[PDB]
RNA sequence: CGAUGUCGGCUCGUCGCAUCCUGGGGCUGAAGAAGGUCCCAAGGGUUGGGCUGUUCGCCCAUUAAAGCGGCACGCGAGCUGGGUUCAGAACGUCGUGAGACAGUUCGGUCUCUAUCCGCCACGGGCGCAGGAGGCUUGAGGGGGGCUCUUCCUAGUACGAGAGGACCGGAAGGGACGCACCUCUGGUUUCCCAGCUGUCCCUCCAGGGGCAUAAGCUGGGUAGCCAUGUGCGGAAGGGAUAACCGCUGAAAGCAUCUAAGCGGGAAGCCCGCCCCAAGAUGAGGCCUCCCACGGCAGCCGGUAAGGACCCGGGAAGACCACCCGGUGGAUGGGCCGGGGGUGUAAGCGCCGCGAGGCGUUGAGCCGACCGGUCCCAAUCGUCCGAGGUCU
RNA sequence: GAAUGCCGGCAUGAGUAACGAUAAAGAGGGUGAGAAUCCCUCUCGCCGUAAGCCCAAGGGUUCCUACGCAAUGGUCGUCAG
RNA sequence: CGUGAGGGAAAGGUGAAAAGAACCCCGGGAGGGGAGUGAAAUAGAGCCUGAAACCGUGGGCUUACAAGCAGUCACGGCCCC
């Protein structure tokens, strides 16, 4: 038998495959839905992606926003079918696959250190001329 | 601490008595194929240097 | 996770910036607070002038945690910091405004007015 | 009373109504009845039940007469289900439907040799101001010259793990019988690859 | 008999 | 507790047992075949195919890679010319070990060999 | 007195019951709610802080509650050593003085090795009248046992009002316990990158040692984990405590009682989880071997089986346990997937240059999920029934 | 038969604690009855205001070489103060 | 042993005579086994006699459901005379 294989096939009736793929680094808008008792509504949700932990059905990444005055995280799970859409909004360039340090960054310093992925840019708008 | 120690000296009887599981086990021993001199299972053969059917070492 | 000595910032405008929670009322021996949760603390450090005052023995709802917070559909929330908006007994805010997002979790915990106040609900 | 034999999968999670359910996955069936007690020969009821076939060449002589007198293949493992009697002479996963509670046994992990704290949750001893070689440590065991002895049951280090636990009132999630699948909510005693018995819930 | 040990001080039970 | 950990220890802090295994996949390496104890006999199996098998690959990388362990441009030179070229179709094993019949007098210590294969 | 270590704390509990809370009651100057008092009850529970060496006590903030006692005022061959309780020094006080003080003050060496009982774990032996491989019954043990808030019933009963139920029904918590690693969060001693100094290989480029038993830094799989997740306390059956009765004499009435019957606690028996036939009272069922050769005995060759030896294992101190041994995927390699790292070297282009860009999500790559006989589990050996008598 | 008596001998604790800095080892070759422990070479690590070199004190043949391994060396020893 | 003044041991015995064991065997040696000497070699130099504690090999009885200052009394079984 094969138990990851079986595991994979647990999982298989809830992936997820209509997500825009990102790196940490990247800005994105998670458009995620959530319920205000006992409506539901979507609540956007910008920020930069600071982490992304792999385990296949079982990854989830961070995002980080300021918001009011007070940083904030969430942290998404990648095939949660709470999440309606994920917008890439800027394409970033880390060197590191965590970018935890940020946190204690400054405004200007956070822009300086993770400065406009061109060759990814390229490629976004590459795609989108099709038929 | 504070120096534990024997309260009575140990008869022969309780002395010998822990010792009866200190026999030793003889060697486990098997003839080997070629030159059917006894040796250990699964070692080359010291005797002849033959494992699994061939020489394998000067002895 | 909030405990006594804990420091959380002050999140609306009664006065106070800093208290140091003194207890957790959650039961007989409960160890944390986190967002919803109501404390007792002491004000640490409050500005002039203010409806509150260095010394005042306060009650306050916790309504961010540096800890993350988990939910039902998998999700966590987590902030810079711990913060608490100051409550009367009958748990509603004695300031006139909240600073800063607020726990979702205060909504169904029964804190509609601090939710209504905070200028964003993550 | 209904009952199966099955294997420990792994964990992973599923979305049900917009929650995150942790779910454990036990590879269940299929089980062939084996023998059967009754009050009659036996003087209780169970069903002894079959589980993963065996290689012919490695089942020896007694136990083959065994299964041949049941016409049922070599199987790896025999376990019995107290007060269980299916009709068919095979057991599998679609004895379990969504939505019921079972019990689930198995064998936890082995912690080997475990110190006070890791096994009882002792406090230990303080790691600062003067402790001597005894931060780990169960303090005392005792009393003085009355009772002049320790306590039979006394919580001491020793082996701790690889022993029979039981978790009640697991939920059943899903069934998945063209795998042999069964999801149940939350954790199950032991190792993936370990061997589990999931019963019926003696809870109401 | 080379060197004579001395031995430890009592618990002061006073 | 130890679940599921691979990798012996052999008494040795990071960089010693490192160093140990370095100089064993020199020795054996250079020699052939090298008589040792059998828990270091096994684990040098692992550690010493990795860089035949790089051997293999030739390339510059590999080399320089292989050239970490070895630091001997002579003997990787001898592992990439002489070596590698007669195991280019077998898929692995290019070690084997088996165990001596005799013990050390002074420490008891079972023994057993290590070569390269044909 | 040829020594029984002395306070308080820490750790670890276990018992008592004159019960602090929770459960059950009688009386109330008991309308309701909430109290008072006494009875039954020891199953569980009984918080965090400021002061002081403190025990005690007062205080802060909570709580259902913050119970009181025994166990050498339990526990220093378990820890502490702040106090007491040596030698120093000083203050007050006393003494001509040396010195003194239930007067104060600062300081002041707490002993690696457990033999026997006891305790926690783990084997070895023999036994369980034939020998064996499995699967089991449960005598008897052990574990567990707590509790709060909110809502509905209902702003109804009750009450002038304020206030505010029983019974019954929902939901959510605190602490505790068992298990687990999907998520969250730790570690992850060499899994990846970056960095300084220095010595080196081989001059550049690329690298290796050392700077800790990782040089430092940023990360980090498996495993082991809590801060994370699942689940438990029950339900229910039975017999009772205080207490309330039904029928009912002695004793024309009356009486829970003398005949008989009923109700009635978080407590008791059972139920749940775990151990468990050395339960010598050594149980049961399924299946296999079975008259061996020779003098209830013995000595030999076997049987069904077993052990040895080996490759190993979320099993483990050794042992034991579990799996595999070429009719084989057990470990090692190789391959693929995962996962970590985060774009290798080399070359080409740009810049005087530090570098930058592309080739490139590259290269490297532990443990995870699998594949593959490439390497190693070669070849073998030794035990092992012939069934007592009525 | 006792004096924690005196001297000697031999037990118990026990195949137990320990084998004296956590700077560190591996392999090949040689010798020999015998080798983890001696010789040789290669790799690895440690010291380098020292764990290197030279004086004085103190020690008194411990220096060099051959032949030796009972004891001494906390193991072994073919080696050695 | 103590700087020193000073303190201060243990340790006798082959046999009448060395006749003190040529030679051969195992062994590196040690040690033994034969051979030989002697009245005697468990008088073989680790030597007269060779007590006891203490360790061991072999044999007889006995012991793995049993409560113990270890003995004593009784009966029974087994072994020996
Ligand atoms: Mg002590
Ligand atoms: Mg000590
Ligand atoms: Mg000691
Ligand atoms: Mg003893
Ligand atoms: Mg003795
Ligand atoms: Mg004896
Ligand atoms: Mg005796
Ligand atoms: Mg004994
Ligand atoms: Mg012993
Ligand atoms: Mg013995
Ligand atoms: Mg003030
Ligand atoms: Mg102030
Ligand atoms: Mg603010
Ligand atoms: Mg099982
Ligand atoms: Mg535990
Ligand atoms: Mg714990
Ligand atoms: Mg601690
Ligand atoms: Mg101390
Ligand atoms: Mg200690
Ligand atoms: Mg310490
Ligand atoms: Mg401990
Ligand atoms: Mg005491
Ligand atoms: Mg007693
Ligand atoms: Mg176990
Ligand atoms: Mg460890
Ligand atoms: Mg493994
Ligand atoms: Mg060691
Ligand atoms: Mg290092
Ligand atoms: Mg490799
Ligand atoms: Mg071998
Ligand atoms: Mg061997
Ligand atoms: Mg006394
Ligand atoms: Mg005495
Ligand atoms: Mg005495
Ligand atoms: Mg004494
Ligand atoms: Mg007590
Ligand atoms: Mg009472
Ligand atoms: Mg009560
Ligand atoms: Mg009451
Ligand atoms: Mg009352
Ligand atoms: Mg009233
Ligand atoms: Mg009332
Ligand atoms: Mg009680
Ligand atoms: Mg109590
Ligand atoms: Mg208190
Ligand atoms: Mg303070
Ligand atoms: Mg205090
Ligand atoms: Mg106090
Ligand atoms: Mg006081
Ligand atoms: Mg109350
Ligand atoms: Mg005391
Ligand atoms: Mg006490
Ligand atoms: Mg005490
Ligand atoms: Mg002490
Ligand atoms: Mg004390
Ligand atoms: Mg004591
Ligand atoms: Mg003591
Ligand atoms: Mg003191
Ligand atoms: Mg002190
Ligand atoms: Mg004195
Ligand atoms: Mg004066
Ligand atoms: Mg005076
Ligand atoms: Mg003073
Ligand atoms: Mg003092
Ligand atoms: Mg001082
Ligand atoms: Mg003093
Ligand atoms: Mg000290
Ligand atoms: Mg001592
Ligand atoms: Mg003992
Ligand atoms: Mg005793
Ligand atoms: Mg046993
Ligand atoms: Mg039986
Ligand atoms: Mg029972
Ligand atoms: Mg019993
Ligand atoms: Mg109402
Ligand atoms: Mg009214
Ligand atoms: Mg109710
Ligand atoms: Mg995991
Ligand atoms: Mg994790
Ligand atoms: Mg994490
Ligand atoms: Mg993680
Ligand atoms: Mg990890
Ligand atoms: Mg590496
Ligand atoms: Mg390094
Ligand atoms: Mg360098
Ligand atoms: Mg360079
Ligand atoms: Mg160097
Ligand atoms: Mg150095
Ligand atoms: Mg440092
Ligand atoms: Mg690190
Ligand atoms: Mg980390
Ligand atoms: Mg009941
Ligand atoms: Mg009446
Ligand atoms: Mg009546
Ligand atoms: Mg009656
Ligand atoms: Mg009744
Ligand atoms: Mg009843
Ligand atoms: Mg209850
Ligand atoms: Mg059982
Ligand atoms: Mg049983
Ligand atoms: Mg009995
Ligand atoms: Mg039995
Ligand atoms: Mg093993
Ligand atoms: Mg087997
Ligand atoms: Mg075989
Ligand atoms: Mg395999
Ligand atoms: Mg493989
Ligand atoms: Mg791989
Ligand atoms: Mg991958
Ligand atoms: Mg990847
Ligand atoms: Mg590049
Ligand atoms: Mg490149
Ligand atoms: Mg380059
Ligand atoms: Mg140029
Ligand atoms: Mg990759
Ligand atoms: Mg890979
Ligand atoms: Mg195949
Ligand atoms: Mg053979
Ligand atoms: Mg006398
Ligand atoms: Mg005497
Ligand atoms: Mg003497
Ligand atoms: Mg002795
Ligand atoms: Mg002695
Ligand atoms: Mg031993
Ligand atoms: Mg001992
Ligand atoms: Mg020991
Ligand atoms: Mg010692
Ligand atoms: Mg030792
Ligand atoms: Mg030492
Ligand atoms: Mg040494
Ligand atoms: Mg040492
Ligand atoms: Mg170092
Ligand atoms: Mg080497
Ligand atoms: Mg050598
Ligand atoms: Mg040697
Ligand atoms: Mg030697
Ligand atoms: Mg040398
Ligand atoms: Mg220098
Ligand atoms: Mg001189
Ligand atoms: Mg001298
Ligand atoms: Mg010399
Ligand atoms: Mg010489
Ligand atoms: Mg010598
Ligand atoms: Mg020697
Ligand atoms: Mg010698
Ligand atoms: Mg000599
Ligand atoms: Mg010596
Ligand atoms: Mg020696
Ligand atoms: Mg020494
Ligand atoms: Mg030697
Ligand atoms: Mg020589
Ligand atoms: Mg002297
Ligand atoms: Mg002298
Ligand atoms: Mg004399
Ligand atoms: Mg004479
Ligand atoms: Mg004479
Ligand atoms: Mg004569
Ligand atoms: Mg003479
Ligand atoms: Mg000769
Ligand atoms: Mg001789
Ligand atoms: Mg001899
Ligand atoms: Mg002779
Ligand atoms: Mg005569
Ligand atoms: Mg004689
Ligand atoms: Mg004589
Ligand atoms: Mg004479
Ligand atoms: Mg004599
Ligand atoms: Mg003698
Ligand atoms: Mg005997
Ligand atoms: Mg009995
Ligand atoms: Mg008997
Ligand atoms: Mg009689
Ligand atoms: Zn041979």
């Amino acid at each position: 038998m094969n138990r990851g294989a079986l595991i994979k096939l647990v999982e298989s009736r809830y992936v997820r495959t209509d997500l825009p793929e990102f790196r940490p680094g990247d800005t994105v808008r998670v458009s995620y839905k959530v319920k205000e008792g006992n409506r539901t509504r979507i609540q956007d949700f910008e920020g930069i992606v600071i982490r992304i932990r792999r385990n296949g059905f079982n990854t989830t990444f961070t995002v980080r926003k300021v918001s009011y005055g007070v940083g904030v995280e969430r942290i998404f799970p990648l095939h949660s079918p709470l999440i309606q859409k994920i917008d890439i909004v800027q394409r970033g360039r880390a060197r590191r696959a965590k970018l935890y340090f940020i946190r204690n960054l400054s405004d200007r310093e956070i822009r300086r250190k993770l400065r406009a992925d061109r060759k990814r840019i390229d490629q976004d708008r590459a795609a989108e001329r099709a038929a | 601490a504070k120096h534990p120690v024997p309260k009575k000296k140990t008869s022969k009887a309780r002395r010998d008595a822990r010792r009866s599981h200190h026999a030793l086990t003889p060697p486990t021993l098997v003839p080997c194929p070629e030159c059917k001199a006894m040796k250990p299972p699964h070692t080359v053969c010291p005797e002849c240097g033959y494992y699994a059917g061939r020489k394998v070492l000067e002895v | 996770m909030i405990q006594p000595q804990t420091y959380l910032e002050v999140a609306d405008n009664t006065g106070a910036r800093k208290i140091m929670c003194i207890r957790v009322l959650k039961g007989s021996n409960a160890k944390y607070a986190t967002v919803g949760d109501v404390i007792v603390a002491s004000v640490k450090e409050a500005i002039p002038r203010g409806a509150v005052k260095e010394g005042d023995v306060v009650k306050a709802v916790v309504v961010r945690t540096k800890k993350e917070i988990k939910r039902p559909d998998g999700s966590a929330i987590r902030f810079d910091d711990n913060a608490a908006v100051i409550i009367n007994n009958q748990l509603e805010p004695r300031g006139t405004r909240v600073f800063g997002p607020v726990a979702r979790e205060l909504r169904e915990k029964g804190f509609m007015k601090i939710v209504s106040l905070a200028p964003e609900v993550l | 009373m209904k009952g199966i034999l099955g294997v420990k999968v792994g964990m992973t999670r599923i979305f049900r109504d917009d929650r995150a359910v942790p779910v454990t996955v036990i590879l269940a069936g299929p089980c062939p009845v084996v023998q059967r007690r009754t009050p009659e020969k036996d003087g209780y009821t169970a069903v002894q039940l079959g589980f993963l076939p065996q290689n012919p060449k490695r089942v020896n002589r007694p136990l083959k007469g065994h299964f041949a007198k049941a016409g049922v293949e070599p199987v790896r493992i025999l376990r019995e289900i107290r007060d269980f009697n299916p009709e068919g002479d095979t057991v599998t996963v679609e004895i379990f439907k969504p939505g019921e509670r079972v019990d689930v046994t198995g064998t936890s992990k082995g912690r080997g040799f475990a110190g006070v704290m890791k096994r009882w949750n002792f406090a230990g001893g303080p790691d600062s101001h003067g402790a001597h070689k005894i931060h780990r440590h169960p303090g005392s065991i005792g009393n003085r010259k009355t009772p002049g002895r320790v306590y039979k049951g006394k919580k001491m280090a020793g082996h701790y793990g690889a022993e029979r636990v039981t978790v009640m009132n697991l939920e059943v999630v899903d069934v998945i019988p063209e795998e042999n699948l069964l999801l149940v909510k939350g954790a199950v005693p032991g190792p993936n690859g370990g061997l589990v018995i999931v019963r019926e819930t003696k809870k109401a | 008999p080379t060197y004579i040990p001395r031995p430890r001080p009592p618990h002061p039970r006073l | 507790m130890r679940h599921l950990k691979s990798g012996r220890k052999l008494n040795r802090h990071s960089s010693h047992r490192l160093a140990l295994y370095r100089n064993q996949a020199k020795s054996l390496l250079t020699h052939g075949r090298i008589t040792t104890t059998v828990p270091k006999a096994k684990e040098l199996r692992g550690f010493v195919d990795h860089l035949i098998h790089l051997a293999k690959r030739g390339d510059l990388h590999a080399r320089r890679l292989v050239l970490r362990d070895l630091q001997d441009v002579k003997l990787v030179r001898k592992l990439f010319d002489e070596i590698a070229p007669r195991y280019r179709d077998r898929q692995g094993g290019y070690t084997r070990v088996l165990k001596l019949a005799e013990r050390r007098r002074g420490d008891g210590a079972p023994l057993a060999l290590v070569e390269l294969v044909e």
